[PDB]
């Protein structure tokens, strides 16, 4: 379910 | 009168400010090793796509007309647009004379061959050649290699309508990015070239469409080439493998 895309596209870079 | 106002060339920096860390140097790590070595897999590949595809996360995240949108019109944006961006950033590094890709801080020396296609999966993989390289001769060699053009193009193909958002206002919000982005591409290309610019707003349709295509038939190229434990997992996202 595009799990990491989803995580980085939430995370603080 | 063809000159770029104030805000026109706000604008503009907006979009070179968000793109900053596109072409900088890649850490030592797995990517990297894949990139420099001289005979490359099809996981070297999928690895050295994973740089460039978390860069375009992160560039996306440094645009105002990005945060506009709600969490899931994002994701939905990013899914839906990721291999056309891929294969514009391919047009902006690719050479036919050498017939390879290489990047911005790294020598000539490093390069992706043309090639790495015949490794991929064999039902697809010379159509898809074929059709990258179609796509890139289209454009004119200083119009593929101006970054704010790339820039833009890519952030068209970014803010392009997807049956998968539902949201009033993201839908409207993309809508209005998508012709803001056309016009501001247009209006540049006319303060360099003037009426010889209409010639190349007249292609952008056809490069649109075909960027489309493209995506359209590149899920299936890496299916059974792969070890997954050898790839990186983003990539794979993308294109499945198994
Ligand atoms: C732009 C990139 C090389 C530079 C990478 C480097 C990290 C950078 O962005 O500076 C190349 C390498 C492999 C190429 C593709 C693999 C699959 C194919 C599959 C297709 O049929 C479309 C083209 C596509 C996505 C190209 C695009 C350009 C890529 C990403």
């Amino acid at each position: 379910e595009n799990a990491l895309l989803r995580y980085l596209l939430d995370k603080d870079d | 009168s063809y000159q770029l106002n104030a805000a026109e060339l706000q604008a503009l920096d907006l979009i070179q400010e968000a793109f900053k860390g596109m072409n900088d140097p890649m850490e030592q790590g797995r990517q990297a090793t894949s990139f420099l070595k001289n005979e490359k897999s099809p996981a070297d590949i999928m690895n050295i796509m994973d740089v460039t595809m978390r860069r375009f996360v992160k560039m996306a995240k440094r645009l105002p007309a990005f945060n506009d949108l709600s969490q899931d019109g994002k994701f939905a944006l990013l899914k839906g647009g990721m291999i056309e961006m891929l294969t514009v950033r391919g047009v902006r590094r690719f050479d036919s004379s050498s017939g390879s890709w290489t990047t911005p801080t790294l020598g000539e020396s490093s390069e992706v061959s043309i090639n790495m296609f015949d490794q991929l999966n064999a039902d697809v993989r010379s159509e898809q050649k074929m059709r990258f390289l179609q796509f890139f001769k289209i454009f004119h060699e200083d119009i593929r290699s101006n970054d704010l053009v790339i820039s833009m193009i890519m952030l068209i193909v970014l803010f392009s309508p997807r049956d998968s958002i539902t949201d009033p206002e993201d839908r409207r919000i993309i809508a209005r990015h998508h012709e803001q982005f056309s016009a501001l591409l247009n209006r540049y290309l006319e303060s360099l070239y003037g009426d010889d610019a209409h010639q190349l707003n007249e292609q952008l349709p056809t490069a649109l469409r075909m960027l489309r295509e493209i995506s359209a038939s590149s899920g299936m190229l890496f299916l059974g080439t792969v070890n997954t434990s050898e790839a990186e997992p983003l990539p794979r996202e993308f294109f499945k493998v198994e």
